[PDB]
């Protein structure tokens, strides 16, 4: 069968879910950004931008 | 001239009462006769906090503030005597009224700040 490094070679002639790999891609990303941003403001102190 | 029913609700009666602009005259004081003040009542608009900085030798500032606990900040219904000194001077001693209310405002990133706002005694 396909190596385990060779996996996601399938979608190399089905656009279609070439194009879904890509949604979840930039869905795992924007959900990164959006997790990030969250904790950031859950730990971050606005008290003093001088020091 | 409104009653309960007017009122109720609309939050007016969190709310002083106010004097129309033509009100610029002089209330003439007789040194002789006794004075009360038979109403007093004081409508908070704002709520200030002292900052407290890290280096405690910045200048402190007062920084506006959320109320959170909506119109049930005012003090009403305070009587107390109104004095005639030596010297002219008026002095109002406060003897009685709703002269509290617990106000918590909150500041800006969410520290709440409980205080008894109040001219007692
Ligand atoms: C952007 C990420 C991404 C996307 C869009 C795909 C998409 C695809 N994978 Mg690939 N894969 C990925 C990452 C991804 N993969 C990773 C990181 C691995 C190593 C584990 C693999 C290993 C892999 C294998 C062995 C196979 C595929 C296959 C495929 C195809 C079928 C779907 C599948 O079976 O996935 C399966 C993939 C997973 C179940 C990923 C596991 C999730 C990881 C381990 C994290 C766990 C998620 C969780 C929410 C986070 C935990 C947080 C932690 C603090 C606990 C499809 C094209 C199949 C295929 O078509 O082969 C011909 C297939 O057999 N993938
Ligand atoms: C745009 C980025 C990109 C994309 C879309 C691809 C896509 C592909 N690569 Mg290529 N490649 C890339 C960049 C990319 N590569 C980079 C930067 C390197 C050097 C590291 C390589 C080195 C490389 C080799 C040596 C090979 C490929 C192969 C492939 C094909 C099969 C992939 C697979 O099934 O892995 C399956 C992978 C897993 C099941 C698990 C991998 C787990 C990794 C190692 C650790 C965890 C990764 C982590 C989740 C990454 C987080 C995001 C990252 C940006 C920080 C597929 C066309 C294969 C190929 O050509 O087959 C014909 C192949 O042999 N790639
Ligand atoms: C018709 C004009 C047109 C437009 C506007 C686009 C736009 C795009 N295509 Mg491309 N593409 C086109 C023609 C077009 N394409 C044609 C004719 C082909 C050959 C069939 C392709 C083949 C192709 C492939 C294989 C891929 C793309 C991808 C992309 C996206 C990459 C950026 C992204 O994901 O942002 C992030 C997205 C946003 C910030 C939100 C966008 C809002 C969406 C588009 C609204 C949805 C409207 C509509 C109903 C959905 C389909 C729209 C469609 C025209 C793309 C982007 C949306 C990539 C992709 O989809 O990755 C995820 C991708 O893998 N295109
Ligand atoms: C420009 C930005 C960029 C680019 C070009 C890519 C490119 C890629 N990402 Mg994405 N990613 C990005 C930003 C980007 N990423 C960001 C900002 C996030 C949020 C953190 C992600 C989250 C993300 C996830 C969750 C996954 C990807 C995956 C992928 C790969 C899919 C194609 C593939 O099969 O590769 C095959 C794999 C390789 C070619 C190996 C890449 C090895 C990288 C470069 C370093 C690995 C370091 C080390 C070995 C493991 C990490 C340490 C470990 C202890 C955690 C491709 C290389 C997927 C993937 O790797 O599938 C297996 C996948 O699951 N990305
Ligand atoms: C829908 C539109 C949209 C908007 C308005 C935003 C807005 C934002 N994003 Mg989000 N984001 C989006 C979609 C969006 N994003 C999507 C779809 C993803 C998943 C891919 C993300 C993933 C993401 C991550 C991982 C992060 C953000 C972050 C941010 C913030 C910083 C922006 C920044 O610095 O980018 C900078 C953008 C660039 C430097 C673009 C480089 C473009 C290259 C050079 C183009 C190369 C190819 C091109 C074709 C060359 C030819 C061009 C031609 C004109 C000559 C900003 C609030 C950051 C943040 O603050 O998170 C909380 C952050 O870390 N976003
Ligand atoms: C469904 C739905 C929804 C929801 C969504 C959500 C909720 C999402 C989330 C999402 C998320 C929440 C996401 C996240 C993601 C994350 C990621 C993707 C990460 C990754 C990471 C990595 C990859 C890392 C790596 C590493 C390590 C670990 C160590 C060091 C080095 C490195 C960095 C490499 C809504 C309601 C909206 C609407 C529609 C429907
Ligand atoms: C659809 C997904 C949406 C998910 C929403 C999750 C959002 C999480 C991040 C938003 C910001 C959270 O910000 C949150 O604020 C307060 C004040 O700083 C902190 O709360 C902390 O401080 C306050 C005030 O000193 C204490 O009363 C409290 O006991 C303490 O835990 C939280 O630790 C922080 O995490
Ligand atoms: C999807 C995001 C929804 C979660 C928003 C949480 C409220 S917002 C949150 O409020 C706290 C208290 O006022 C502040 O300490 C903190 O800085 C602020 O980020």
């Amino acid at each position: 069968g396909l190596p385990w490094y060779r996996v996601h070679t399938v979608l190399i002639n089905d656009p279609g879910r070439l194009i879904a790999a890509h949604l979840m891609h930039t869905a795992l990303v924007a959900g990164w950004a959006g997790s990030m941003a969250l904790y950031e403001l859950a730990t971050f102190d606005p008290s003093d931008p001088v020091l | 001239t409104l009653t309960y029913d007017d009122i109720v609700g609309t939050g007016l009666a969190n709310k002083c009462p106010t004097l129309d602009d033509t009100a610029r005259g002089a209330y003439p004081i007789d040194s002789s006769q006794t004075y009360r003040i038979a109403r007093l009542c004081l409508q908070p608009t704002t709520f200030l906090v002292k900052e407290e900085p890290k280096n405690k030798r910045q200048e402190a500032e007062f920084v506006p503030t959320k109320l959170v606990t909506r119109e049930t900040t005012s003090l009403d219904q305070i009587q107390g005597e109104l004095k005639v000194n030596s010297d002219g001077s008026l002095t109002f001693v406060e003897e009685d009224g709703i002269d509290f209310q617990p106000v918590t405002v909150q500041m800006a990133g969410g520290e709440r700040i409980p205080l008894l706002f109040t001219v007692k005694n």
